């Protein structure tokens, strides 16, 4: 769009770098505060607005300690499912 | 074409006047297979069991093409049935 031509004329650097954000993590406007700076703790629910009746309801259930690459495995629950995530331990 | 066989799984125990109990279900492990139903409700991994519904864990349901077959397919898939945290009228 031309909202994204002068945006990048503007600020060359700091708009491609949100672009390479947005393909890595998609819309985070939508993540409450906390939980943006935050992330979540263990055994806690969160609900995330998508559109009027959408939302994504995320519990954490775990992590586990690094395996020996440093991943660590994130026990998820989202919308009554269970999943798992794999985080390089920085 | 053939016969089809329902029954349903709750929280009630037939060693108590079929009573429905109320708890978190800790693991949940079904069936499947070839004419197999399995309407599911109640009964999943997680979430836990509030006493204010008529009790239903998973409708479970056979079918093929004689009675003796479908019952067959039935008892299988009862026996398959894995559900710990509740008392179930499975057996």
């Amino acid at each position: 769009t031309e909202q994204d031509i002068i945006s990048y004329v503007l600020y060359p650097k700091v708009y491609e770098q949100y672009i390479q954000t947005r393909n890595q993590y998609g819309n985070l406007s939508l993540l409450d505060t906390p939980t943006f700076f935050f992330g979540m703790r263990n055994g806690e629910t969160v609900e995330i607005e998508i559109d009027k009746g959408k939302r994504l309801i995320i519990k954490l259930e775990t992590i586990s300690e690094p395996d020996e690459n440093g991943n660590r495995t994130i026990y998820y629950a989202m919308n009554g499912q269970a999943r798992r995530i794999y985080i390089k331990d920085e | 074409l053939g016969y089809a066989i329902q029954c349903r799984i709750t929280t009630e125990d037939p060693l108590n006047d079929f009573m429905p109990d109320t708890g978190t279900i800790i693991a949940y492990r079904s069936s499947g297979g070839f004419g197999v139903r399995l309407d599911a409700g109640d009964g999943f991994q997680g979430a836990e069991i509030s006493p204010y519904y008529d009790s239903l864990l998973v409708k479970l349901s056979t079918h093929a093409i004689s009675f003796k077959q479908a019952e067959e397919k039935m008892v299988r898939s009862l026996r398959e049935m894995r559900i710990r945290g509740v008392k179930t009228n499975i057996p």
